């Protein structure tokens, strides 16, 4: 409570230009997004003549944050949920510093990310079933961290409703999942009351979806909340670069096993979407994240599906208009000619990096939950990639034994070689025994790891430490 | 029966511009600017650029007393790709632009030269046995890293006029061996001379490269490898490590395409 | 088995004045 | 599958003797002559083509036993096949 | 002394050895040394011989080696005959 407003800062607009904009339903706006009545404390008055035209970055300076605490809702959920306010230029290093010992969160083991459409979405049954089943299967095992925005809209709300569908019946009870929400301070309905000078921490946020009007209310659905600010009011799509940078930083350098480096497997999955989803995928691909698209979601899945493995050159603008009439139907009105043509750069950028994008067939390929697609993406972008080393190999298998995919284990053997010594498979078979899947230990015995030197005194003590609580 | 019918099903079911994009790098590094979309059908100059509003970031037109694309002294002021073209008053960089004009926050005017050296030392275990590659002889190429950087950088850069040493080979490296390697560094065949796909180029200037490929028959080949290493002492770098730079080296994305063509320097299988 | 053999049968069977 | 000798003989047994060149020997010298490359010298590497050619050109006295796809049983099938090939025919 | 082990090759070799040696009067000819599969042929020999109805020696395994390549030659030479022929391994 004494480390923040000291190491985490905020960015605001230091003067007003009152450009002639009505902000739809409203009474005049600067361009800052706020009004003259509430535009900081001295920023309402003009600071001499800095400039007669608005461009944010040249004049803005830094002031500390004022939004921190833990949100407790009236009746929706009687539990503690932490939230922090972050700036746009804040490095991810200090943010990870905040997560580990300032919030009491352990090191991640999986960093699946979910992005999708907000207030432009539609529902069908078996897609919902697939999404929910994949969510609980990936989140209940290991220490997977699911990263998603902040809002209660569509599949974005359904990820959380699946979270509590699993959490209502849980042996450990309380919170077995760490779901982090990311949103922009500008796009928050009930900001009044979320600001405190030093700290009070009731952080009351009633979910009043009726009075939101134009800014979607924050969900009651994410365990941790990240609320970014850039100086913009009601502008979505601002946190796209920062989210990608943060997830990357928490991807490669949070563990030091082996004495050099450990790269935690990471996948971002997209369902439906629009321009903001396109920007998210583009920034994610530029940073170096494997991405998977679930086909059939609508209006975004097919376009990426039928350009993923196709050559980049033949993808023309004309092809974009032929793809603009079937899966850009309801969003054609908001798309203008100067705005339509931005859909070819980002798609080309994502496609030409074929090592970080895969398509998940809904009907004919991988007819199962999202585990097969996610692990295929991880093995394609982890083992076959020219950048990653040999240390993380031991971690793809530890991830795979949880997903009980032994055909993939057979497949991955043929291209890697553990010529040094087979003894590196003892730690993974320790976890295989607790996961209890016998095909993996059968593979281990047929590979030739001898059980004579495996079970040691400390090894058997650790195995006896992890009996199944269900049995007597 | 149930799984053999499955194994039976599978097999009787059977029985436009691709040009440089890295130059037009979105989210230009070291600059807070975003680009308008310039598709792959919009890479050539003849196509009409409907939304052409390029950035004007220069942290100026310093064209006075400096003849661009001309023969001005021993400055390498000529473009090797034939005559240049001008678009109204502002000339266009051949191949493509990147998003910076003039000189920018760089060292000085002229070209952002590059001069990549390389050193080889035999692998000592007890007498100097060689660990070959899977197919052919993979000679132990080696690179160094900049003292404060996230990437491995060879001791090269913009060639200072009259010196030919880009301020990084003569310093923070071996001592008392400077004159010896300078003669060798100007004796070799190039890997590529021309504009190259990097997100750190300029519209008014570009990179002219000089490269030399040299192999030492012994790790004690005069003072080039043995005495040079014996007289080299940094004592300031926080981290140091030595590895053979195979496909595992995280160099520039610029350098991978250069190596794809420079693999013919030795003819070995990478 | 009984319906997969049926699904198996189908595809290997293959694999003047107009005024 | 035994290692460093089985594959070389396996992929030259029924193949024509003429196309087996010294160059083919060096391409077979890098994958199944890895740990013994140090003791093999140039004057000693080239002796690996005469003996292989001599054994191969007498196809009635050499057979190859597939570990996975042919004769998936103990060595009896391979031994009896060799005996019948070199005894009756 | 230049050999490596993997499980199913060992199983195949052992099974073939006992099946070919236990039936008929097969004579298995092999060198003299305890190294690798060369040692494993013999270890299979006693693996079969430890449990045998006729007991004693049901197999005749002949070893061939060069006198030059013998470690403990001292004590293996006798003028006419004593025949304790002690050879500690
Ligand atoms: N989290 C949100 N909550 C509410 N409205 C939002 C949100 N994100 C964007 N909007 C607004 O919704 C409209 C865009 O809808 P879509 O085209 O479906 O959005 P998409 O392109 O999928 O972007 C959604 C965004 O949310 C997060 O996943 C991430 O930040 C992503 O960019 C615009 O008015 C904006
Ligand atoms: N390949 C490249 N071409 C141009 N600038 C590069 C580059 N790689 C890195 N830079 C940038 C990062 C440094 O902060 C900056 C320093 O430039 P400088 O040394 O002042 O001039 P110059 O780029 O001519 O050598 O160069
Ligand atoms: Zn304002």
């Amino acid at each position: 409570s004494s480390w923040i407003p000291e190491n985490i800062k905020k960015k605001e607009c230091v003067y007003f230009v009152e450009s002639s904009k009505l902000s739809d339903a409203g009474k005049v706006v600067c361009q800052c997004g706020y009004t003259h009545e509430q535009h900081l404390e001295e920023a309402t008055k003009p600071h001499t003549f800095q400039g007669t035209q608005w461009d944010p970055k040249k004049h803005v300076q830094e002031m500390p944050t004022d939004a921190f605490g833990d949100i407790v809702f009236t009746g929706l959920s009687q539990k503690v949920k932490k939230y922090v306010r972050v700036s746009q230029d804040t490095p991810s290093s200090v943010i990870y510093h905040l997560m580990t010992q300032h919030w009491g969160l352990d090191v991640p083991n999986l960093l699946i990310s979910v992005t999708g459409g907000a207030k432009n979405f539609n529902m069908k049954p078996r897609l919902k079933s697939i999404f929910r089943r994949g969510l609980v299967k990936v989140a209940q095992t290991t220490g997977a961290w699911i990263i998603t925005g902040g809002s209660h809209t569509g599949v974005m709300k359904q990820v959380g409703e699946a979270v509590r569908d699993f959490s209502l019946s849980s042996s450990y009870k309380e919170g077995e999942l760490i779901t982090i929400g990311v949103a922009t301070w500008g796009t928050v309905h009930r900001r009044e009351g979320l600001i405190h000078p030093t700290g009070s921490f009731p952080a009351e946020y009633i979910l009043d979806e009726d009075g939101q009007g134009n800014l979607t209310c924050l969900d009651s659905n994410h365990s941790h909340f990240i609320l970014v600010d850039d100086g913009t009011h009601g502008q979505y799509g601002v946190e796209i670069p920062l989210r990608t940078r943060l997830e990357k930083f928490i991807s490669e350098q949070t563990k030091e096993r082996g004495g050099v480096a450990i790269k935690i497997p990471i996948v971002c999955v997209v369902l439906e979407g629009g321009p903001g989803t396109l920007h998210t995928i583009d920034n994610a691909t530029t940073n170096g994240t494997p991405c998977v698209v679930v086909e059939g979601s609508g209006r975004v899945a097919d376009v990426i599906a039928q350009v993923a493995n196709l050559p980049v050159s033949d993808i023309t603008i004309s092809l974009i208009q032929q793809k603009l009439s079937v899966f850009f139907q309801e969003m054609f009105e908001t798309f203008t000619e100067s705005r339509i043509v931005e859909w070819t750069k980002k798609i080309q950028d994502i496609v030409r990096r074929r090592q970080l994008l895969t398509v998940f067939r809904e009907g004919k390929d991988g007819q199962q939950d999202v585990d097969v697609a996610i692990l295929q993406a991880l093995l394609k972008a982890s083992r076959s990639q020219d950048h990653f080393g040999h240390e993380n190999w031991d971690h793809q298998l530890k991830l795979a034994v949880a997903w009980n995919r032994v055909d993939i284990a057979r497949s991955e053997i043929f291209m890697d070689e553990w010529q040094w010594k087979p003894s590196d498979l003892h730690p993974t078979m320790t976890a295989a025994l607790i996961s209890n899947k016998p095909e993996f230990v059968k593979l281990f015995l047929e590979n030739g790891v001898q059980l004579k030197e495996f079970v040691t005194w400390d090894t058997l003590l650790y195995l006896y430490e992890n009996l199944d609580p269900s049995c007597l | 029966i149930s799984n053999k019918v499955d194994a039976m099903v599978d097999l009787l079911d059977l029985d436009g511009d691709s040009y440089h994009v890295n130059a037009r790098h979105l989210l230009y590094p070291n600059c807070p600017v975003t680009r308008f979309p310039v598709p792959n059908e919009k890479v050539p100059w003849e196509t009409e650029f409907l939304i052409y509003d390029p950035p004007f970031y220069t942290a100026l037109e310093p064209l006075s007393t400096i003849q661009y694309n001309v023969v001005d002294g021993l400055r390498d002021r000529r473009s090797f790709h034939g005559p240049y073209t001008v678009q109204a008053g502002l000339p266009l960089n051949p191949m493509g632009r990147t998003g910076l004009r003039g000189r920018g926050s760089l060292s000085c005017f002229g070209p952002n030269h590059t001069l990549y050296p390389m050193v080889t030392r035999w692998r000592r275990n007890e007498d100097g046995a060689i660990c070959r590659k899977s197919i052919k002889k993979m000679l132990e190429v080696l690179v160094v890293k900049l003292p404060l950087s996230e990437h491995w950088a060879l001791p090269g850069g913009s060639r200072e006029p009259g010196e030919m040493l880009p301020r990084k080979l003569k310093r923070i490296l071996r001592q008392e061996h400077w004159p010896s390697f300078e003669n060798l560094l100007k004796c070799g065949m190039e890997v590529y001379k021309g504009y190259m796909d990097d997100p750190r180029n300029t519209d008014n200037a570009w990179i002219e490269t000089v490269a030399v490929s040299v192999h030492f028959q012994d790790q004690n080949d005069v003072e080039l490898n043995r005495l040079n290493s014996n007289l080299h002492a940094c004592d300031s770098g926080a981290s140091i490590r030595w590895q053979v730079v195979d496909r595992r080296i995280p160099l520039y994305a610029n350098h991978k395409t250069l190596l794809q063509k420079a693999a013919a320097e030795f003819g070995a299988h990478y």
